[PDB]
């Protein structure tokens, strides 16, 4: 199952599984965020 | 953050006249002359567009990307 | 369910009633209370408001004589009716005409 | 491009400058600045009288 | 004389130096002596009168005579609140990636107005989530921020260097649900001014969501109110006590509104009178003239109101006048049927 994350300055998509030591391909840096989810949200407009 | 779509008082659409002013500021008007051509009569929404600050490019520096 | 009738007292007398008119406010309260305090038999209207949060006012009518308060309110009512189409017959004129001209 | 308009004439119009050189507009207001003064009506004028 | 007095009382409403007099209506059956304040229908309707004075889209100004402060009141609440009009309130959103936080966006995006005209649709029935053809409008707005793939080596300006960076109201699309398509031509749905900038964007950022849009009233919330401004205000009538003349004259003509007192040379000597009484905004400037306080009476027509409507450009206000108008009616047989049931 692919789990996709996005780095603090490449944002590119890392596909990395449990376990693995948070860092990016093509850098080094280690902030790691997550990217938004696919699930429709309904929001007020109040 | 970015310019408010409605005036807070009255109501009247100042969203879309927030860029244009810009222009009037890119050109050689005055703050005052530049709210008067874009038709803000009343005070509310001259202090709309007047005191606003356009912090959203500001933000947008900061964007990803 | 929307406008409830409430006698003075335990005694059900005519002359002084209050109205409950519900999703109501100063609106229709105070154009109504204009157009019912220029009926001759009319001692004291006035409509007040229970709370800020809900929205219901309270008009009252007290009449002169034997006026079961019921009369004068449905004469207010259709006064202002009456009022209303008829600035609205006037309005709709001027702006055909101004219009006409215009042209 | 700034100093050449300003060889050329007394007085530059900022947005003219901005659609020539494609920039920011803060960055044309502080080439502007350092050489400039507004002038209402008539643009941007060069701070010194001609020597 | 006391007669005067009287009349100005019930007919005028004076601006004095430190507070208003005379503000409160009191043309009523038995308050005045001499006077016949009763109802008549008929006198009503000879003494009242509308008259347009200026029209244009989006904006109308009229003057109302012989109806009261009650039911202008009425009038101007009517369009402020209780007209109902076409306005965003749901908004599902799929892959919001822009800095503008879901929430202040969806807040952006039902104030935005909707061209929509509200008479042809339903208010939504409580719960009903999903919403039918008859009491919904649907609009997507799906904008990819990308870089331009040719632009200048510097290109200091985003505009340059990026395409669809700014997500303006123009990118909203209707899309219509069931026979919503046949009813209303094309263009006739979209939203009002076309220019408002919804949204700020940066490459790889993209803001796709659908919004439902439903009926509603002003009173409900301030973003379904069809007017920018509907106001009235008492028709003024500046009169001059004595006959004033000279440089004080001009003096007159510089304490009010410019274009109200005119000066004119009938002997070759300047004499101030009122000539536009309408335009004047009433600064009260003449007070500070120490000499010309007592030579002026500034006042209002109690029964002469000027109405200017201002609209946000969902319908023309003359229409909005009618609504407003016709809602007016609809509450009071609203009540009538309640009474006539109770009875
Ligand atoms: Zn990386
Ligand atoms: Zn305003």
């Amino acid at each position: 199952q692919p789990m996709i994350y996005i780095c603090g300055e490449c944002h590119t998509e890392n596909e990395i599984k449990s376990r693995d030591p948070i860092r990016c391909r093509e850098c080094g840096y280690r902030i790691m965020y997550k990217k938004r989810t696919k699930r429709l949200v309904v929001f007020d407009a109040r | 953050m970015i310019i408010p779509v409605r005036c807070f008082t009255c109501g009247k659409i100042v969203g879309n006249k927030w860029e244009a002013y810009l222009g009037l500021l890119q050109a050689e008007y005055t703050e005052g002359d530049a709210l008067d051509a874009l038709g803000l009569k009343r005070y509310c929404c001259r202090r709309m567009l007047l005191a606003h600050v356009d912090l959203i490019e500001k933000l947008l520096n900061y964007a990803p990307l | 369910k929307t406008a409830l009738e409430m006698v003075q007292a335990a005694g059900t007398d005519r002359h002084c009633v209050t109205f409950v008119l519900h999703e109501e406010d100063h609106t229709l309260g105070n154009s109504l209370r204009y157009m019912i305090m220029k009926n001759p038999e009319v001692e004291f209207c006035g409509y007040t408001t229970t709370h800020p949060s809900e929205s219901k006012i309270n008009l009252r009518i007290q009449t002169r004589g034997t006026l079961p308060a019921v009369e004068p309110f449905q004469r207010g009512l259709n006064e202002l009716m009456n009022v209303c189409q008829h600035v609205l017959d006037k309005f709709e004129a001027s702006i055909k005409d101004y219009k006409d001209q215009k042209a | 491009f700034v100093m050449w308009k300003f060889t050329q004439s007394r007085w530059v119009v900022r947005k003219e400058v901005a659609t020539v050189t494609k920039l920011c507009a803060e960055d044309v207001k502080d080439f502007l600045e350092h050489m400039a003064v507004v002038r209402i009506n008539k643009g941007w004028e060069f701070i010194l009288p001609y020597d | 004389a006391a007669s005067q007095a009287v009349e100005e009382m019930r007919s005028r409403v004076v601006l004095g130096e430190f507070g208003v007099r005379n503000v409160h209506t009191t043309d009523f059956p038995g308050n005045y002596s001499g006077y016949d304040d009763a109802w008549d229908q008929d006198r009503f309707e000879k003494n009242f009168r509308v008259d347009v004075v200026h029209m244009d889209e989006n904006s109308l100004e009229f003057d109302m005579v012989g109806i009261d402060a009650a039911i202008a009141n009425a009038f101007r609440r009517i369009l402020l609140a209780e007209v109902p009009t076409m306005a965003v309130e749901k908004v599902l959103v799929y892959n919001n990636t822009s800095i503008v936080q879901d929430e202040i966006l969806a807040h952006r995006l039902g104030l935005i107005p909707i061209h929509a005209d509200p008479r042809l649709f339903e208010y939504r029935n409580q719960g009903d989530e999903e919403g039918t053809e008859i009491d919904t409008l649907q609009f997507r707005l799906q904008v990819r921020c990308t870089r331009n793939p040719h632009a200048a080596k510097d290109s200091s300006d985003p505009n340059e260097l990026y395409v669809n960076h700014k997500v303006y109201t123009r990118h909203m699309t209707w899309i219509p649900l069931g026979n919503q398509a046949d009813l209303f031509p094309e263009g006739t749905i979209r939203p009002v001014h076309d220019d408002i900038l919804i949204a700020q964007l940066r490459p790889g950022q993209e803001i796709d969501l659908l919004m439902h849009c439903v009926k509603g009233i002003g009173k409900d919330h301030a973003k379904f109110s069809p007017v920018a401004t509907a106001s009235y205000r008492l028709l003024p009538d500046i009169t001059l006590l004595e006959p004033v003349e000279g440089e004080a004259a001009e003096e007159l003509s510089r304490c009010f509104s410019p274009g109200v007192i005119e000066v004119q040379e009938v002997q070759g000597k300047k004499v101030a009178r009122v000539a536009n009484p309408r335009l004047d905004t009433f600064s009260r400037e003449i007070f500070r003239n120490e000499k010309l306080k007592k030579v002026v009476r500034l006042a209002r027509v109690r029964d002469h109101y000027i109405f200017s409507v201002e609209s946000t450009g969902v319908l023309p206000p003359d229409v909005l006048v009618s609504e407003a108008i016709k809602v007016l009616m609809g509450k009071c047989r609203r009540f009538l049927d309640e009474l006539d049931a109770v009875q």
